[PDB]
DNA sequence: GCATCCGTGAGTCGAGGAAGCACAATTTAACACTTTTGTCAAG
DNA sequence: CTTGACAAAAGTGTTAAATTGTGCTATACTGGGAGCCGTCACGGATGC
């Protein structure tokens, strides 16, 4: 059944129990933004 | 250049091929105004210290 | 200050390249429409 | 003509940061003193 | 606006440490040491 409407899905669905893992790649560790910051010595370009 | 140009009329293709290569280098110095002896360094430039910090 | 960004200038990377080409004994010179030299170092390197 | 050699090229972000001493010569530090400078109250 | 005490605030001048540069050793000594090694493309140049 559809939880929003209460009407059934028009076709039978494959429902079961599956083992799923939470991997080490998390958006918390990867989101990064910068306006201004440190610059390099010789080229004076932003660090990476 | 005058000697090289004269050798540019040699019947052999290798002789003219070699003469053209020599004269292309000779022409480059003649046109640009550089001196061949400038390819040997008497004074070595030193890079500014901030580019080699 | 609430203003529009100004026009850019010569990057510092190109100035580093010119000094590195000079460190190789190569005379790299930026010219103008009339072939006259144009100083991109603000006179800071002209003796 | 042909092999054989050398030289240049081979994807992009990201994350991972063992002499030793002597001595002379030069420099640095610590006094000393005088010479500004900054305040003061006046006046 | 000055006008004279004042006091650090600073500078100039020696002096002595502390640091730094330099020369010198007298048995005889006489030509180095580390790679070693699985890729494939091309030009382009020479050995002729």
């Amino acid at each position: 059944y559809d939880g929003r409407t209460g009407e059934p899905i028009e076709g039978p669905i494959v429902v079961g129990q599956m083992f799923i893992m939470k991997l080490y790649h998390m958006v918390e560790d990867k989101m990064h933004a910068r306006s201004t910051g440190p610059y390099s010595l010789i080229t004076q370009q932003p660090l990476g | 250049e005058k000697e090289l140009l004269e050798e540019m009329k040699h019947p052999s293709r290798a002789r003219r091929a070699k003469a053209r290569k020599r004269l292309e280098v000779v022409r480059a110095f003649l046109d640009s105004g550089n001196r061949p002896e400038w390819m040997i360094l008497e004074a070595v430039p030193v890079l500014p210290p901030d580019l080699r910090p | 200050k609430g203003e529009d960004v100004p026009e850019p200038s010569v990057p510092e990377s190109f100035r580093v390249l010119v000094k590195e080409l000079q460190a190789l004994a190569l005379d790299v010179q930026t010219l103008d429409e009339k072939d006259n030299p144009v100083d991109i170092f603000e006179g800071l390197a002209s003796k």
